[PDB]
């Protein structure tokens, strides 16, 4: 998640942060976002969706 | 990071020109200041938005 | 709603990057936009696309 | 033309002038004593004003309250309009009355120090109330400076608290308050403030691109080394290294290499290009980078060593690398955690500490700009506990002055917290430096201490750095200098790149940066000025030292330039009826009159628009004898002794004919001024500029002791060729008391029309063409070619030049331009360096034949060079032949890259570094590390 002019709160990066990651997308707030920015991650729209 | 300090004008390089803004000493929206402002923020939280 | 989202007014032919997240439309009840821009196609589109 | 009519009125009148001397040495003597008097004036400035601010700082009392004791000052951005309401609690700010100054070109007022505090900085704070509070006694020193000096510029306080305050109260440039125009400037990231604040550095910034610094944190990494190498001079010798679990160069230099803006470029770009991947390794790069510190085979600057490291965090101190390298810790560690992460930042302040450096961090785009002061801020420790032997004056290389000047050299000097003194108290941060002090010198109040107007258009003066960078020259032009293709630096053109390089002239370049004193005579490729010839010039260089400062002057000087003319006007009423003749009434009986917009008095303000000059000139010669010391007699008498030889000549030789068929205009041009051109129709046509001494043609004349033609501009929009004609000009080469001197050049404009007729008419008695130096058409016979008339021969058959130059009758130079404007491509207009060629007569044979071995065809030619002229005969016979058309000879101000720079680092030229440093000081209190 280490993107230019940017790096978001809600990563995988660390325990702590991936165990509220997945607490926020449980609770169903905002996981869009964090799935935008899991599929700019893995290349762009054209090969990880 | 203090109320002294935020005087005066700052350059802002979000806009990716530089423009000068000024500083602002603010308040978040939601900010528990108070048993009923922490009211409406637990509330705001709580509907999940 | 195939492919509506990609016409973005982008600035007068400079190849730039387009103005505003937003679709827009040459129609009339579509979204006109205005700052001399023409809605041309090529645009990813909303949330990376 | 009439050279011999014009010779003989000279030599009529040897009553009526004298003929003097041009002792070069002597002159350079004058000049260097003139100008080290001027800086030594300026040091003096400097002392007084570096001697007030720190007395008047040591007896400042500290406070938080300045609302009962307001401070007034001018904000410099601050707008025109009677604003009440524009003041801070704690100041109340000064509304000046501007007045028009001719010296700066903007609104002045004497009345009162303006101050510059950056945007980014609040102009109400502590420190700056503080500041601002214990500056008025460097307000009144200003006074007191320009009261006993009138002709001082911008002199100014650098405060290392971000503030400026320069005497002369002017408004900020452009950006008080004006939308798209932002104001940077910071006074602590400026030339002048860089190079007094501390000694000449030998950094070497360890960027650490390993994987953990992807996404912004390299963004914030690459940018902070670009901002950070903007804070190097051309004293300072620096590399760029870059290490994850191995450590390389960035970039194609293997060693410390000068700080100039070139191989600034060069590591940019090499920053720029850097990207991330692997994993760190501390002890690798640091052993790397100690080791590029430890070379002495290279040029350096053998002073204040230093590592910026460029990381991030993690858990690797590197005690032992530190211990082997680093035990007598002779070089500094400033380390800067860039970036917004949460890994681990002990290490990396450890580093700082335990190495004498310091500890930065760089969160955001915007924190940049702040930091690499801030090490600078760190360096001048040492300098600071050397009292008064770390007080001596440095003037910088030549820049665009802020306040828009033209260029000035500025002379620093800095000022020290001084307390606690014989007083001694605990002396917390007695260690940094309170400012610097600046004061600039005009670089045209230099070149009006060596008076060109007494030797040949062909003579003139240049200074040196001990860089080799030009003070002064004729081909320094005030803009920057360009660095590449085009997709607040210096203007550092050296000597070399000032004119043509010999080896000769690199010999005299290395004996005036060691100061000595010598004279050369020798022979010179001496470009000519429209930067489309080259001729075999006739030189004499003579050098000294300017005493007291680093700079040497020296003295260009033609073996036929010894002698000037010396106007003897004293009669009152000969200079009157030599006047009598320049009002713009009398242009029909003596040719159109341009006089050359010189400083013959100061009451006349030079124009452009020249017969506007011509009006003034006429107005103040009505009424002249009151006005003896306003200004210098010679200058007048000499323009007007000119001015009656040419109306003799235009009378008695040009008036009595009237009308020649071939001709379309007669022209005589003198030292003097007077460019009187006869028929006053071709005056309209005449495109030459009204000071003689910067026409291309008179100076190519000189040299040139034969008949050259000048080719028309090719494609130019104006009056063209064929109702202009053609230049021609031979200079007049008078003796008087058996001494060469060549007070003028006549001329000829010839047409082109009745020179066609003539080469056609014989043609019973088709390719034939006409060519001079540097290979350009004069006129040809196919009709066609005559259509691109003063075109490049090479544009128009490139097979023939390609072979003409084989041949070796055409020899070439090809050489840069750092000072040229340029169109911009794709990966209004910016500097580039352009690089231009120049062709003239390799040989002094005169006759030429051979075959063109046309690719699967022949064609042949001879070739014949017109006797007592430059021009040579080409009989080439082929046409519409095979295509051998394959590329062309473009001689043209080509576009392109410079010297590659990869590659002159390694034969540097020679340079001689400042002497004394102050660095490793034992006194310095190290427990700061930020
Ligand atoms: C699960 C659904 C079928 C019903 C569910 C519901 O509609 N939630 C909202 C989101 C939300 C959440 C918390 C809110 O603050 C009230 C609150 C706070 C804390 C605990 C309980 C109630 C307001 C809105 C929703 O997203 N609704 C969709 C239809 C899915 C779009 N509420 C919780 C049933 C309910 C509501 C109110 C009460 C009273 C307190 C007795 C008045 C009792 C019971
Ligand atoms: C082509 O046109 C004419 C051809 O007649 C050239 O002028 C002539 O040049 C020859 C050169 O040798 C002269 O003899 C001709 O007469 C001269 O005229 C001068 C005038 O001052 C006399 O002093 C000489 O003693 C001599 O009599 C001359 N004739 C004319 C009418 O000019 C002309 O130069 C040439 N075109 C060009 C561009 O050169
Ligand atoms: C030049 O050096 C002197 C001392 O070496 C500096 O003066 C000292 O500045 C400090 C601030 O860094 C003062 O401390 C402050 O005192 C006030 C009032 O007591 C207090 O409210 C602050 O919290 C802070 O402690 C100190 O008093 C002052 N004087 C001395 C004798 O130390 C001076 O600032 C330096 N010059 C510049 C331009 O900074
Ligand atoms: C600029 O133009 C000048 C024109 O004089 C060029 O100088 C000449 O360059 C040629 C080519 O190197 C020299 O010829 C060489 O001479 C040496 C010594 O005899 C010989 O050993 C070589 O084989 C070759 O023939 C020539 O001597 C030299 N002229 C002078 C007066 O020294 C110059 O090269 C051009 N370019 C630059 C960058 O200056
Ligand atoms: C660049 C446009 C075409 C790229 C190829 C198609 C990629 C999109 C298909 C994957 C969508 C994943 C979600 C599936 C949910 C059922
Ligand atoms: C200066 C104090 C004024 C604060 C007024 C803020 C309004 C807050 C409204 C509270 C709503 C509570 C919702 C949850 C109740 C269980
Ligand atoms: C400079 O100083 C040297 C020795 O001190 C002296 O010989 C020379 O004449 C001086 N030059 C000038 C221009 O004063
Ligand atoms: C230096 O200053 C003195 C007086 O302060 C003045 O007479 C002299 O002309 C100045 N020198 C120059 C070169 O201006
Ligand atoms: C500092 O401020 C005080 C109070 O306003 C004033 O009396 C004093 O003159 C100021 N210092 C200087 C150097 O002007
Ligand atoms: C420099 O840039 C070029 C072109 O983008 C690239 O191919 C090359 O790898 C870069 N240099 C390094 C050391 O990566
Ligand atoms: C410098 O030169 C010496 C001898 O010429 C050589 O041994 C050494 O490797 C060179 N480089 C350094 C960094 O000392
Ligand atoms: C100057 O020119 C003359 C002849 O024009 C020549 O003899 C002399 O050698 C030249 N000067 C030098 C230094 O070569
Ligand atoms: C130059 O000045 C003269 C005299 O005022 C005027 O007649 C003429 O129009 C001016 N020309 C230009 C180009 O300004
Ligand atoms: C001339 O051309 C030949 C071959 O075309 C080439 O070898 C040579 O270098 C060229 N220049 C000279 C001076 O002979
Ligand atoms: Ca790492």
């Amino acid at each position: 998640f280490n993107f230019q002019d940017e790096t978001p709160t809600t990563n995988f990066d660390t325990f702590p942060a991936a165990i509220l990651t997945v607490f926020q997308i449980l609770t169903g707030e905002d996981w869009n976002a964090v799935m935008y920015h899991g599929i700019e991650s893995q290349g762009g729209v054209s090969k990880g969706m | 990071e203090l109320e002294r300090d935020c005087r005066g004008q700052y350059l802002d390089y979000e806009k990716e020109e530089v423009e000068a803004q000024p500083r602002q000493w603010k308040k978040y929206d939601f900010h528990y200041d108070n048993v009923l402002w922490a009211l409406l923020t637990l509330f705001t939280v709580s509907t999940g938005e | 709603y195939m492919g509506k989202f990609h016409k973005a007014c982008f600035p007068n032919s400079t190849d730039a990057e387009p103005v505003g997240d937003f679709p827009c439309g040459k129609e009339a009840p579509a979204r006109l936009c205005e700052g001399d821009t023409e809605c041309r196609e090529y645009w990813p589109g909303p949330n990376f696309g | 033309s009439g050279v011999n009519q014009l010779v003989d009125i000279y030599e009529k009148y040897q009553d009526l002038y004298t003929v003097e001397p041009n002792n070069a040495r002597q002159l350079v003597e004058i000049a260097a004593r003139d100008i080290e008097k001027l800086l030594s004036n300026r040091s003096k400035a400097l002392v007084r004003l570096a001697l007030e601010a720190e007395k008047v700082q040591a007896a400042h009392q500290w406070r938080e309250d300045f609302a009962s004791n307001e401070v007034v000052y001018y904000n410099a951005k601050d707008d025109l309009d009677p604003e009440k309401n524009d003041s801070e609690p704690g100041s109340q700010r000064i509304k000046p009355v501007f007045i028009e100054d001719a010296n700066f070109g903007r609104q002045i007022s004497y009345q009162h120090a303006a101050v510059h505090i950056p945007t980014d900085i609040y102009e109400g704070s502590t420190i700056v109330l503080n500041e601002l509070n214990w500056t008025s006694a460097l307000d009144e020193v200003f006074k007191k400076n320009r009261e006993e000096d009138p002709s001082l510029l911008w002199q100014v306080f650098g405060s290392a608290t971000g503030l400026a305050r320069y005497y002369p109260a002017s408004p900020w440039v452009d950006n008080s308050r004006t939308p798209n125009k932002i104001d940077l400037y910071d006074v602590r990231r400026r030339p002048w403030y860089i190079q007094g604040a501390a000694s000449p550095k030998d950094m070497l910034i360890l960027v650490d691109v390993s994987g953990s610094v992807s996404g912004l944190t390299l963004k914030l990494i690459r940018t902070s080394v670009s901002e950070m190498l903007e804070t190097l001079s051309d004293d300072d010798f620096v590399n760029v290294a870059s290490f994850n679990s191995n450590a390389q160069d960035v970039s194609c230099f293997q060693h410390l290499v000068q700080a100039n803006v070139r191989n600034k470029k060069v590591l940019k770009d090499a920053v720029n290009n850097i990207t991330a991947k692997g994993i760190t390794d501390y002890k690798k790069g640091f052993s790397f980078a100690f080791e590029q510190l430890l070379n002495y085979n290279v040029s350096r600057a053998n002073c204040n060593k230093i590592i910026m490291l460029f990381t991030d965090g993690g858990e690797e101190r590197a005690q032992e690398i530190f211990n082997k390298y680093n035990k007598d810790k002779k070089v500094r560690v400033f380390t800067f955690s860039v970036g917004q992460h949460n890994y681990d930042r002990g290490p990396i302040q450890w580093m700082a500490c335990e190495n004498k450096g310091y500890y930065y961090e760089i969160p955001s785009i915007g924190a940049i700009r702040i930091n690499t002061q801030e090490y600078l801020d760190v360096l001048g420790r040492p300098m600071v506990l050397a009292g008064d032997k770390a007080k001596q004056v440095q003037w910088t290389n030549v820049y665009l002055d802020a306040l828009e000047l033209g260029l000035v050299i500025t002379g620093t000097l800095p000022v020290f917290n001084i307390t606690g003194q014989f007083e001694n108290k605990t002396n917390l941060k007695n260690q940094l430096i309170l400012g610097v002090m600046g004061v600039d010198v005009s670089l045209e109040d230099i070149k009006r201490l060596t008076p060109r107007f007494t030797l040949c258009p062909n003579g003139y003066y240049f200074a040196i750095d001990p860089n080799g960078y030009v003070l002064l020259h004729p081909n320094l032009q005030p803009k920057p200098i360009g660095v590449g293709i085009p997709t607040q630096e210096p203007v550092t053109l050296d000597f070399l790149d000032a004119e043509l390089e010999n080896d000769i002239k690199v010999e005299i370049r290395n004996k005036m940066i060691d100061g000595e004193s010598g004279e050369k005579t020798f022979r010179t490729l001496v470009k000519s000025q429209d930067e489309r010839y080259i001729d075999k010039g006739n030189r004499t260089y003579t050098w000294t030292p300017v005493n007291g400062t680093d700079y040497s002057l020296a003295l260009v000087l033609p073996t036929y330039s010894f002698y000037y003319i010396k106007a003897k006007l004293e009669e009152t009423i000969t200079q009157a009826r030599y006047s009598e003749t320049l009002k713009p009434d009398n242009f029909e009986e003596s040719g159109y009159t341009f006089i050359a917009p010189r400083d013959y008095c100061n009451d006349l303000k030079i124009s452009d628009n020249n017969t506007e000059f011509l009006l003034n000139f006429n107005e103040f010669i009505d009424r002249k004898t009151p006005n003896n010391p306003s200004c210098n007699a010679d200058l007048i008498n000499r323009v007007l002794l000119d001015a009656g030889f040419t109306n003799e000549l235009v009378q008695n030789y040009w008036s009595k004919q009237k009308n020649i068929k071939g001709v379309k205009a007669r022209f005589v041009v003198t030292d003097g001024g007077i460019t009187r051109v006869y028929p006053k129709e071709a005056g309209e046509n005449w495109q030459e500029n009204p000071e003689t001494y910067e026409d291309s043609f008179y100076k190519r004349s000189l040299d040139n002791d034969n008949y050259v033609f000048t080719a028309p501009y090719f494609n130019k929009s104006g009056p063209g060729a064929y109702e202009s004609g053609i230049m021609v000009s031979k200079a007049v080469e008078i003796y008087i008391q058996g001494k060469l001197l060549k007070p003028a050049v006549v001329g000829i404009k010839i047409d082109v029309n009745s020179w066609i007729e003539n080469f056609t008419k014989t043609s019973i008695r088709m390719d034939c063409v006409i060519l001079d130096d540097g290979g350009f058409l004069l006129m040809a016979n196919h009709d066609d070619y005559t259509n691109q008339i003063g075109r490049f021969f090479g544009e128009i058959d490139p097979s023939l030049m390609r072979h003409l130059v084989n041949i070796s009758v055409y020899a070439f130079n090809k050489s840069y331009d750092y000072q040229s404007v340029c169109e911009p491509g794709a990966a209004s207009k910016q500097s580039c360096i352009t690089e231009q060629t120049q062709y003239f007569f390799d040989n002094d044979s005169k006759s030429f034949s051979g075959v063109l071995d046309c690719g699967n065809c022949s064609r042949i030619f001879h070739g014949e060079k017109l006797m007592n002229t430059n021009l040579i005969f080409i009989m080439v016979e082929s046409k519409g032949t095979c295509p051998c058309d394959t590329r062309l000879l473009i001689q043209a101000e080509q576009t392109s890259d410079g010297p590659n720079p990869c590659d002159m680092v390694k034969q540097p030229r020679y340079r001689k570094g400042p002497d004394v440093c102050f660095d490793n000081n034992v006194l310095e209190d190290y427990t700061d590390c930020g």
